[PDB]
């Protein structure tokens, strides 16, 4: 009431902060809402949805050749076709996904990583496939026997021809964060390895040039925290426009 | 928790309680 | 559907699930996303019970972050003596969410958001060093905020007799102050600020591209209310603008490239990868190569 | 176990307890701690009702004291004419309790602790006097405290375009004001902050010892808003942390030599006694021999 | 409401101010609370365990012999072993204590005092010992018939090889402060004093070197008041990695 | 004697009302 | 949302509640 | 509309509530 | 008429409620 100290946190512009604020428009009664289709009332609804990552990172694949792997059928068994840090932060192939933009937006995040792969070949394009995701605490596999001990799953392209591996939640504690250093407890998810299993079998008529389309998506667990400012984009200078709209 | 002594609805505080979400609009957009 | 869920769901205990004529893992992406849940298949979970902040990121959460719009560093002085187009004490800021990349980003993160402008107007002076001036004190200019809708006639000057605000919404508040806290509402004749609009804002076909007729919520004339000091500050006002009741609708792909216009979504990447035109995504060696390896 | 105690233990009357067979003083070190209350034996207590004050020495009462975590006194000019790694008007405070050792040693106290940061950032201002500029005042310059996680990009100029704070938490308060009474919350991805780390950030072999990776709180890089002034300031910013909502687990021995650095816990007493490593306690002239005595 | 005067004691940070913040993180929620082992709600639960006090403050004792007391079989009766200054804030025995350091944040203490004293010697190694434990308001004692009149304890070696005195609570306030003067009716608890009792019999094979460990602990009625900030440590100079977290 | 007016559990009054505490873990942490 | 403490009834809030109104007084003051 | 929080009587608010009044006392001050 | 929102009981308002009184402490200490 009439006895009023201001306190320490007073005055300040919390820009996170959600006190009322002062009506400029006194009477403004605003639009009617509309029944518009996709609210979204929660950003893990977005990264819950599949999104391609780039694995093709590669100074040769330039534009559209980095979202596809194209493996072939090497006369070598065991051997392996990709690897993907599964780091969301690390600027890998996750980065540019709807679990990893958002969660590039938080420092804390949480919750088992979908992990999707389709298979963008032909019919008679057969071959079992196996995805190996391993827990951090060692390197990333580059052969089979030491990357199967891991979360793996065998794939046979089939009918379905897409398979959706489930990372699991393996941490020490509640919630990996992106600390910026790929390589820290607190930071690794892990290593997605990618082996031929049966290997790629295609006929003569078909191309041998068979396509892995993967997607990363997040489950109904996902979560994530802090939230920061994405290192996405850059003002290093003003956008057009600006001394214009001021005119 | 609201400290809205103004006259309009919308000059209220942020309203960080709309839990209810249906992710199949996106996830699951079939039949 | 129906999903009222306000912590993360738990997870329930996996078996040998090893069963012929169905799979979770195997689905279609040809469709959508998949359904192939954590104790379906691909692993033997355990169940926990799973208490995580789903709250913090929440869209009103994601999106109640009151973030720079326009910061304007104009130069207080007597404009009159030597002054061409040079914010005579007053910048007539056409509000715009595209002048600065953070929100902007978090804006064009969705096709569609209805939501309230709490618009914070935090005001800095400096003391201008072209001139060789002295400090002699940062002054307490009452500095006033008057947005007018589009139709209204934006002022001229300083003194230019349109800040009488007789039916215009304005501010007036002083720098040593806390800033000016003020909720600009819905302030479009649409049920969403089309934040993308793929469409001409004119009837004729010489409009410009991608500028929403109905999210021109106006103009932010921004001014000094006293009169010229005989020593210039450099006043730069801050407007930060929290989305505040916020309704999100059609989420999209974040823009990866840096801007280049408020105007339009331009694009050009960097010279090299990490989030150029080419290579979004900083380049490995190899596919198999793997970086950021502890060995 | 279940106890609820509010105020002290009151004892109880004790008589001559000389009994054969059993005996309280006694007891064994050798599994703990002993068991031998006041009127069990060694005297013959009196009952006296103990109102004593138990409030006051709480956990939560010992640790939110907001004391002092980061004090930097950063030179606010233009620093763009000479500056080299010399906090160009701003720093960016990587946020470590372990800076100051009052505090330092209070939740070093601990192992674990579950707590909010009440964060106070109290800014105070001094012309400096290298220049040998007169005193003209002191501003009141809108400072901002954006606090980045870890992940986020900090900034790298007082301008650097990552103060718009899309999604960063940011407060903007002057100087002429009281200090920013902001609340950091249980920033940890883990259910404590691990105060000390038996283990190593990093995956890989070279990491560094102690730094937890969950708490990791991130950047609180403090800023000043408005443009450089003709005459310098030395702009102190003192960020205290009132260690609120506090849950402490497995206290420990209390830090009894100087601190030395902030990542780890390296050690080096005084040169001689008291805090010195050989001797901790001052030394007194013999075993027998009796210091502070009154004759 | 609407009138409102401010207080004196307004816009001042007061470090000990319990007044609700703002959030910085605003829909933050925060990690599950797990049960983890060893949740201290109340410092004087740390107090109440034991803690080794430094009974050699010798400069011949360095390092690992100041915790311990090598007395020996003496050929005089009545004899004293040791005495420790009951001086939690002179940087006696005590300071070194959980009920000594933690009451060095606290200007005003209270409660009975534990005094455990354990013997570290052999199982032929016998003897009865008395901890003799004075009020203030004369001179610590040396000799036994003067100290006996006290608050004393006869501690035959035996099986448990442990005694516990029980400093009681005499004093004309409520609570002893560390008003850095030990001599002070507000300040001086005492003192505890060692005595042999029937000497210290050690065989020929057992060394004659045997040693005594005490510890002191708090009881359930003790009480810590009034919190400063702990001399203990000194920040005379930046401490590492201040002006590199800056960076 | 609360005055959180936030939406935010964490950013509410320091809690000293904790009385209850177990000193049995580290004084008698046998059996 | 009135946060009128003074003893005036004239020195309250705007009432921007008179949503009754009558436009027959102007559009068709017949009969 | 009393934001009297002091705890003496005659520091509240200026009490403008005295309606009644005698006016006999000086225009008819007979009989 | 106490604006204690403070969680210490010392550190409210000044207690002049005390009005009951002794004087036969000093005034007639006898029997």
């Amino acid at each position: 009431g009439v006895p009023t100290y201001l306190l320490p946190g007073s005055g300040q512009f919390l820009t996170t902060d959600d006190h009322s604020s002062a009506p400029v428009l006194p009477c403004f009664n605003p639009t009617p809402e509309m029944h518009i289709p996709g609210q979204v009332r929660n950003m893990l609804e977005v990264v819950q949805v599949e999104s391609m990552m780039e694995i093709n990172n590669t100074e040769s694949a330039v534009g559209m050749e980095r979202l596809k792997v194209d493996i072939s059928a090497l006369t070598d068994v065991d051997q392996l076709l990709f690897n993907i840090p599964l780091d969301i932060q690390l600027d890998g192939p996750l980065r540019n996904t709807l679990v990893g933009n958002i969660s590039r937006y938080y420092t804390h995040w949480s919750g088992s990583l979908e992990m999707t792969f389709m298979f963008c070949g032909s019919f008679m394009a057969t071959g079992k496939l196996i995805l190996c995701y391993t827990p951090p605490g060692g390197s990333c596999p580059t052969t089979r026997e030491t990357a199967m001990l891991g979360t793996h799953i065998v794939w046979d392209f089939g009918l379905q021809s897409s398979i959706t591996l489930i990372i699991p939640w393996i941490s020490g504690s509640h919630y990996r964060m992106f600390n910026n250093d790929a390589k820290s407890t607190n930071a690794n998810v892990g290593y997605v390895t990618c082996f031929m299993q049966t290997n790629l079998i295609v006929p003569s008529e078909s191309s041998d040039t068979c396509s892995l389309i993967g997607f990363i998506a997040a489950k109904d667990d996902f979560s994530l925290r802090l939230m920061r400012d994405s290192p996405d984009i850059g003002q290093i200078d003003h956008l057009h426009g600006a001394e214009a709209a001021y005119q | 928790n609201q400290i809205n002594f103004y006259k309009d609805s919308y000059a209220a505080s942020a309203s960080k309680q709309d839990f209810s979400q249906d992710p199949s609009k996106f996830t699951e957009p079939v039949v | 559907i129906e999903s009222i869920i306000k912590t993360a769901t738990d997870t329930v205990k996996s078996e040998i699930n090893a069963e012929l004529g169905v799979v979770p893992s195997l689905n279609a992406v040809e469709t959508g996303a998949t359904s192939n849940t954590e104790p379906e298949e691909a692993i033997q979970t355990r169940t926990v019970i799973n208490q995580h902040g789903v709250s913090e990121t929440l869209v009103e959460n994601f999106l109640s972050r009151a973030a720079l719009v326009s910061k304007r560093s104009f130069e207080y002085k007597d404009h009159t003596s030597s002054t061409a187009q040079t914010d005579k004490n007053f910048f007539k800021w056409t509000i715009n969410t595209r002048s600065f990349v953070q929100l902007r980003r978090k804006l064009e993160l969705f096709t569609y958001l209805r939501f309230d402008a709490e618009i914070t107007i935090l005001t800095t002076v400096a003391v201008n060093g072209s001139n060789n001036n002295t400090y002699v004190g940062l002054p307490d200019l009452t500095l006033q905020a008057m947005f007018v809708p589009t139709g209204a006639l934006t002022p001229e000057k300083q003194d230019s007799f349109h800040w009488q605000s007789g039916s215009n919404a304005s501010v007036f508040f002083k720098i040593s102050d806390p800033p000016a806290r003020m909720t600009i509402p819905f302030m479009c004749i649409n049920s969403a600020y089309s934040v993308f609009y793929d469409g001409f804002a004119g009837f004729e076909k010489t409009g410009l591209y991608g500028i929403n007729p109905a999210d021109t919520i106006g103009n932010l004339c921004v001014r000094i209310v006293n009169e010229h000091q005989p020593v210039g500050f450099t006043v730069t006002v801050r407007v930060y603008m929290k989305p505040k009741h916020i309704k999100a609708w059609a989420p999209r792909p974040p823009r990866t490239l840096p801007y280049m216009s408020i105007a339009n979504a331009n694009y050009k990447g960097k010279e090299r990868a990490p989030n150029a035109l080419n290579a979004i995504i900083g380049n490995r060696d190899s596919v198999k190569t793997m970086p950021h390896n502890i060995v």
